[PDB]
Formats: structure tokens, C-alpha cells, sequence
């Protein structure tokens, strides 16, 4: 088919050159004695006009093409921003006995049935994880390729990492197939968004702090107001820890407070406001602000709660 | 040198702290080591006593460390561990199962567990020995594994309560209740409705209905 | 329109069950209470009646 | 408290500065500067973020202060502001200078200079400028508030403090 | 505050059944649920290192380590 053909060179062509080896050994759809027929010193276009020769004399199908899309992208991973669902249970409920093939065939189903025409593929990962990837389709459309949906689900475990590409239209849809499969009763969204999708789940199983105790010049210059600033470092050093900080890049809060300072005193509505913070490596900025002087020794703890709250967006009232 | 002495007394400070805790009191411990070498073999033979409330002990072992390039594996070759002769023969055929399987964390936790039912069942018996003096006959004693129920006025009549405290071959620890009745046989052709005979099923139904110490208050209470 | 029915009704059921699990269960302790005590006043007056 | 000229007895050879500033980074670069060259008198400077400053019992007497003001801050501004209503009125007679950083990038600026125009002239004192983040203009500021404060501590014979008055004296 | 036991361990229930009275009770539990699954895993691992000649496939195996699948064929 000729859409197979064009949808694995989109994924190919996506590919950095210097890492394409591993990529194709990882897939190793195409047999090991083919590989070093192709050369990859030439040119990158010549290369991938090879290798849509040579997978198209085999016969490739779509759900190759669909698992070499999962393999780059677990590869890359910061591609997209993630989201956090968690799940819960009743109290009487026994702990479960996870089966792999029941939880494919069950995700399978409910898909199937709901929709008409979807697509689903799954590549069972090291350290306890399962990657899914979705095209979406309905009765009357055939699946999109374009705009698939990852998700990363831990298994014995109430979490499960969703990419939001297209997800909103089918929300509700796939929160009732994964709560069928995993045998939970309840689920909701966690309001903690990132790019970073380790140190999302750093901070979700938190295990970003891994320190346990166990027992097995120039005297002329005179630094007045020196005490201020060892009481300062002594209060930045307890409140952001000693630990490496996990590295975020983005923070929002949303403000519906009133105006206290003479000024809007006979005022009795709330000062609406927006703001959002960014950076590079936030909660690396925030740490160093005391000490430079452009904050006082404790910071609010609006600012300070983020990894111990698993807590991205926040909402303040009066 | 006062703040040595301080060190040393936040130390014993800690060291108490500890032991009260988990319930392990340790004594001195002894390492001699011998280096038997071809990846790097060491072997190391250990030496250490205790007690845990009122049981005592002394254990003997050695581990081999088989140090190499990208695993640090050690087994415990060959342990050995020795008991005071008390009558306990239970806890003896516990002792010589876990020599046989090399496993020193599971002695440890058989044995809290062991101990602690024991203390539960010595303090219950004590305690309902000292509420009823009249209708209670202690003929082995608190620390022991039976109990007699009798009237002073007359001792034809008597029921004996049985507690027991059994190991499994896992090594989880597990109680069990049951009884006997001492009746002579007037009293059987005395009563017609005899059921007497369904005690055990019907006093463990009633036991495990409300509770240990709430059916022995009832049983002592409907005897008398 | 009726794919919506579908999934708000999937999740009516969902949340149904938990409810009668746990009534079904809550009546079997219940009887089986009731049984025993009834047993054992029955037992106790019993021995009471015969040392007596 | 409020800090005053000639509290104390001066010492044998000894000239102090005390410089004030809410950037502590450049303040130390601008000691360092200072202090690095050899001089005839022996020299001490004192840091200090704002006055009134704690109070000790063991501080020798101060010879000239430097208000430093960054131009990309207003925070800078209002705490000199609020500093210079702690010191008495007699220690304005050639023994304060004022020095602005940042007036060479323009495009950062948050303070339209004829402000610390006006409030030097306001307190009658000097205005100096210099960005103090390169090395090279820095190290000759430091020379040249050097030999101010070995003119006011008295350390040249013929010239003291009311005289470097009017030789730094504006026109308008 | 914080600690190194794995998610899937059920440390909640645990905690909050027996933390706040009883704390050595509370610790001997979290023992026995930890010893057991160290075993388990144990158990599973050097099977598969070991006898990798007699079994067909890879065998089948959760987290937890409490539902264990194969097909083994002797000699």
C-alpha cells in the first residue's frame, strides 16, 4: 500500500542521521543480512529511498509501521506535554492478579466496540510499563495517522501518563477503557502538566529525595550585616532542601483576591489576575532569588510546594 | 573531654532508644575474618548474644562474600545458634528447622511473635486469676500452657481450657483454643437435653463470636 | 448523539456495582451474626441449666 | 541610631571607607579593586547594605561614604532614599560621594538620570559614573576614590575635606 | 517524610491501619510484605537465568510478582 509506504518515510525522515542505526536494530523488522547492503555514508535522501525499497519488497503492513513510530517515540519523549490520570478503588476489593494478555484484549474491546475503526498497539517496556499509541476513528472516517495518542500505564500501580495531542475529544472514551481493563472503579486528572516526563514521574511517585542517615581572606574588607546573610542561607537551605531539584519548566496561578493598601478601600469585589512563571529550569531560578537580594528569607509557600503537593496549577480565593 | 562524655551519653541515649523499640536487646559481638582469595573470595565468621524480654540467646554464623567485578553476593553458609534448655520443645523444633534453612531475619520475626502471643497469654491468665481467686485453679502456672475452671464446694465438675501457641513449617506463628470436659457420668444421665457433647464447636463459635477474655467471663460467670 | 447514551450509561453501571458488592456482602456477615448468637444464648443457657 | 563625623579619635595611619549598595556582588569586586594596589596609608572598608547599621562597640571611626545606585533598579533607589536620612548634617561637608552604575546600557534603564542629577545636587555632593561589571573601568574608579579618601582623611598636608569641597564644586 | 519502599507494595493501607498505635507492629508487617516479594522475585529471576534450555518461552510475570505463567518441556 502506498500509504504505508509514505507513513513510514514521514517516521524515517523524522530520524536524526547519527542515530538511525540503533533505531532500525531496536525495530529490527528487516532482516540483519539487509542492513549492510545499505550504506550510510551517502546522503540522507538516498538512504531512505533504499530503505522504502527494501521494507517495500518485504511485506510491511501498518502495525509496523505503527511500532516503529512507538520505538522513536520513546526514544525522544519530550516531544509533547504530558498529563497525569490516577485511579481509584472500593475499600473491600481484593488486590488483583494483573494479566497482560486480559488487559490488551479488554482496552481492545472497549475501543472496538465504542468507536468503529481504531487502531491500537502496544509495546511492552522494561521496568513495569506498557506504551500504547491510538489513531482514532469513528464509524464513518477511517483512522488518522496524523494525530495518534500516547500513553504510558504502570502496571499494579493508580497512575497513567496521557500525551495531550487530540485526547479532548475523546476524553471520557478513554478514561472508562482504562479504568475497565485495570479493574478501578473511579478516575480523575491530576493537574500537573510538563514536558519533562521523568521528573513528572519523580515527582508523582516521589522518589526525587533519596538521602537516608544511616551508621553503617583578605581581612581588610570587614562584611557588616553578616549575620542577615547566614540567617538567609540557613533559611533557603531548610526550606528548598538539599536534595537535586527536579527540573520543571513552567508554573500558573490564578488570583481572585481583594485589594488591601486609602486606595480601593470602599471596593468589595475581588482584583482578578492572571500570572505564570518560566524558565529554563524553574525551582532552580526560585532557589537562588533570597540570596541574591530579590527576595525576603522565606519565600510564600505558594512558591515552595510544588514536588511535596504534586501540584502544577493552582486556584487562590480570599 | 566533657564533650566525649557527651557523645557517650547521647550514644547509650540512642542505643536504649533503639533496643526498647524493636524489642531486641543485643549483647557484645565478636568478628573474626580470614581472606581466602583465588573476582575476590573474603569470608567472614560472626559471633553475637542477646536476649528478647524473656527469652535468651547466642548465635554463631559466617557469610561468604564473593566480591567481583559487577556483584557483591554473600550467603550465609553455615549458621548456628543455641537455645537454654527450657521445656519449650516447640520453639527448639522452630530453631532446628531455621538451622536448616539459613535464614536468620525469619528466626527474628518468628521469634518476636512467638514471644509476644506467649506474654498475651501469661498476662490474660494472671490478670483473669487475680479478678475471679474463687473459680480459678492454676495448676501448671501463668507462664504455662493450660487452665483449670472448678468450685471449691465441690470438685466433680470441672472443665479444662487448653492454649497453645503452634509454628508453622513457613514460619508464621498462629494460637488456637479448644477444651475438654472433666464430667463425671451422673451428671450425663442427670440431663436429657446433653449438649455437652457439642461444646468444642459451640464454645469456639461463642469465642470467636465477641472475643477471648469476654467468653471465659461468661463461661466463669455461668458456672458459678 | 446515541454514542453518548452508550458511555453515560457504561458509566452508570460502573458506579452501580460497587453498591450491591457491598450489600450483598454486609447481609452475609449480617444472618450468619445473628445465627451464632442465637447458638450460643442457646448453649450457654444450656450448661447453665444443667450444672445448676 | 545616627552616625556622626568625628565620634571617635583618629587612628595612626589609617583611612576607612564604608561603601553602601544593595548589589552585595559588585560591592566586593569594587573592594577587591580597591584594595588590591599598594599605598603609603593602610586601608579598611566596611560593607553594608543600608543604614542605620547594627550596633557595635568596636568600629573605628569612618573617613568618607560612597552611595552606590544601580540605574536598572528602583529598589536601589528608594533604599538610598531611605538610608540617607540616618546620617547628620555636618557629614555632608565633602565626606559623601555619590557613584550611578549602568548608565552605559541604556536600554536597561529604570531611572531617568536627571533624578540622581538633582539629588546630588539637592545634598551638595559629587555625582561619579562607572559600570562597575567591567574590569578595566573599574580598577581606575577605585584609584581615583582611593586618593578621595586619603584627601579626607587628612593624610595630604594643606587640603582637607571643606576644601575638596569646592574644588568638585558644579557650576549649575 | 519520605522513604524507598516501591509504589506497588501497599504501603498506605498498611500506614494507616496500624501507624498511629503500635508503630513495632506496624514495622514487623512492613517486614514480612517486603521479605515475601524479595523472595518471589528471587525465586522467578534465577529460574530464568538458570534453566533457560528446558523452557519454551519467556515465562509470564507481573510487578508484584504474584501470577507466574510458562511452558516447560524436559528431556
Amino acid at each position: 500500500d502506498e500509504t504505508v509506504a509514505e507513513f513510514i518515510k514521514r517516521t524515517i525522515l523524522k530520524i536524526p542521521m547519527n542515530e538511525l542505526t540503533t533505531i532500525l536494530k531496536a525495530w529490527d523488522f528487516l532482516s540483519e543480512n539487509q542492513l549492510q547492503t545499505v550504506n550510510f555514508r551517502q546522503r540522507k535522501e538516498s538512504v531512505v529511498q533504499h530503505l522504502i525499497h527494501l521494507c517495500e519488497e518485504k511485506r510491511a503492513s501498518i502495525s509496523d509501521a505503527a511500532l516503529l513510530d512507538i520505538i522513536y517515540m520513546q526514544f525522544h519523549q519530550h516531544q509533547k506535554v504530558w498529563e497525569v490520570f490516577q485511579m481509584s478503588k472500593g475499600p473491600g476489593e481484593d488486590v488483583d492478579l494483573f494479566d497482560m494478555k486480559q488487559f490488551k484484549n479488554s482496552f481492545k474491546k472497549i475501543l472496538q466496540r465504542a468507536l468503529k475503526n481504531v487502531t491500537v498497539s502496544f509495546r511492552e517496556t522494561e521496568e513495569n510499563a506498557v506504551w500504547i499509541r491510538i489513531a482514532w476513528g469513528t464509524q464513518y472516517t477511517k483512522p488518522n495517522q496524523y494525530k495518534p495518542t500516547y500513553v504510558v500505564y504502570y502496571s499494579q500501580t493508580p497512575y497513567a501518563f496521557t500525551s495531550s495531542s487530540m485526547l479532548r475529544r475523546n476524553t471520557p472514551l478513554l478514561g472508562q477503557a482504562l479504568t475497565i481493563a485495570s479493574k478501578h472503579h473511579q478516575i480523575v486528572k491530576m493537574d500537573l502538566r510538563s514536558r519533562y516526563l521523568d521528573s513528572l514521574k519523580a515527582i508523582v511517585f516521589k522518589q526525587y529525595n533519596q538521602t537516608f542517615e544511616t551508621h553503617n581572606m583578605d581581612s581588610r574588607i570587614i562584611h557588616e550585616n553578616i549575620v542577615e546573610k547566614e540567617r538567609v542561607q540557613r533559611i533557603t537551605q531548610e526550606t528548598f532542601g538539599d536534595y537535586p531539584q527536579p527540573q520543571l519548566e513552567f508554573a500558573q496561578y490564578k488570583l481572585e483576591t481583594k485589594f488591601k493598601s486609602s486606595i480601593l478601600a470602599e471596593r468589595e469585589e475581588p482584583l482578578r489576575c492572571l500570572i505564570k512563571f518560566s524558565s529554563p529550569h524553574l525551582l532552580e531560578a526560585l532557589k537562588s532569588l533570597a540570596p541574591a537580594g530579590i527576595a525576603d528569607a522565606p519565600l510564600s509557600p505558594l512558591l515552595t510546594c510544588i514536588p511535596n503537593k504534586r501540584m502544577n496549577y493552582f486556584k487562590i480565593r480570599d | 573531654s566533657k564533650d566525649l562524655k557527651n557523645q557517650l551519653g547521647h550514644l547509650e541515649s540512642e542505643l536504649s532508644f533503639l533496643s526498647t523499640l524493636t524489642g531486641i536487646n543485643i549483647r557484645n559481638h565478636s568478628k573474626q575474618t580470614e581472606d581466602l582469595t583465588s573476582i575476590r573470595k573474603v569470608l567472614q565468621r560472626h559471633r553475637l548474644s542477646g536476649n528478647c524480654h524473656m527469652v535468651t540467646f547466642q548465635l554463631e554464623f559466617q557469610i561468604l562474600e564473593i566480591q567481583n567485578k559487577e556483584r557483591l553476593s554473600s550467603a550465609v553458609t553455615d549458621l548456628n545458634i543455641i537455645m537454654e534448655p527450657t521445656e519449650c520443645s516447640e520453639l527448639s523444633e522452630f530453631v532446628s528447622r531455621a538451622e536448616e534453612r539459613k535464614d536468620l531475619f525469619m528466626f527474628f520475626r518468628s521469634l518476636h511473635f512467638f514471644v509476644e502471643w506467649f506474654e498475651y497469654r501469661k498476662r490474660t491468665f494472671k490478670h483473669l486469676k487475680e479478678k475471679y481467686p474463687d473459680a480459678v485453679y492454676l495448676s501448671e502456672g501463668p507462664s504455662s500452657c493450660s487452665m483449670g475452671i472448678r468450685s471449691a464446694s465441690r470438685p466433680g465438675f470441672e472443665l479444662v481450657i487448653v492454649w497453645r501457641i503452634q509454628i508453622d513449617e513457613d514460619g508464621k506463628v498462629f494460637p488456637k483454643l479448644d477444651l475438654l470436659t472433666k464430667v463425671p457420668q451422673r451428671a450425663l444421665e442427670l440431663d436429657k437435653n446433653r449438649a455437652i457433647e457439642t461444646a468444642p464447636l459451640s464454645f469456639r463459635t461463642l469465642v470467636g463470636l465477641l472475643g477471648i477474655e469476654a467468653a471465659l467471663e461468661s463461661l466463669i460467670k455461668s458456672l458459678c | 448523539k446515541k454514542r453518548q447514551r452508550m458511555i453515560e450509561v457504561q458509566d452508570e453501571l460502573l458506579r452501580l456495582e460497587p453498591q450491591l458488592k457491598q450489600l450483598q456482602t454486609k447481609y452475609d456477615e449480617l444472618k450468619e451474626r445473628k445465627s451464632s448468637l442465637r447458638n450460643a444464648a442457646y448453649f450457654l443457657s444450656n450448661l447453665k441449666q444443667l450444672y445448676q | 541610631s545616627v552616625l556622626r563625623p568625628l565620634d571617635k579619635l583618629p587612628g595612626l595611619n589609617t583611612a576607612t571607607i564604608l561603601l553602601v549598595g544593595t548589589e552585595d556582588a559588585l560591592l566586593q569586586q569594587l573592594a577587591d579593586s580597591m584594595l588590591k594596589e599598594d599605598c603609603a596609608s593602610e586601608l579598611k572598608v566596611h560593607l553594608a547594605k543600608s543604614l542605620p547599621l547594627p550596633s557595635s562597640v568596636n568600629r573605628p571611626r569612618i573617613d568618607l561614604i560612597v552611595f552606590v545606585v544601580n540605574l536598572h533598579s528602583k529598589y536601589s533607589l528608594q533604599n538610598t532614599e531611605e538610608s540617607l536620612r540616618h546620617v547628620d548634617a555636618s557629614f555632608f561637608l565633602g565626606k559623601v560621594c555619590f557613584l550611578a552604575t549602568g548608565a552605559g546600557r541604556e536600554s536597561h534603564c529604570s531611572i531617568h538620570r536627571h533624578t540622581v542629577v538633582k539629588l546630588a545636587h539637592t545634598y551638595q555632593s559629587p555625582l561619579l559614573y562607572c559600570d562597575l561589571e567591567v574590569e578595566g573601568f573599574r580598577a581606575t574608579m577605585a584609584q581615583r576614590l582611593v586618593r578621595v579618601l586619603q584627601i579626607c582623611a587628612g593624610h595630604v598636608p594643606g587640603v582637607s575635606a571643606l576644601n575638596l569641597l569646592s574644588l568638585l564644586r558644579s557650576s549649575e | 517524610h519520605h522513604h524507598s519502599v516501591p509504589v506497588f507494595i501497599p504501603l498506605e493501607e498498611i500506614a494507616a491501619k496500624y501507624l498511629q498505635t503500635n508503630i513495632q507492629h506496624f514495622l514487623f508487617s512492613l517486614c514480612e510484605y517486603l521479605n515475601a516479594y524479595s523472595g518471589r522475585k528471587y525465586q522467578a529471576d534465577r529460574l530464568q537465568s538458570d534453566f533457560a534450555a528446558l523452557l519454551t518461552g519467556p515465562l509470564q510475570r507481573n510487578p508484584l510478582c504474584n501470577l507466574l505463567s510458562f511452558t516447560y518441556k524436559l528431556d
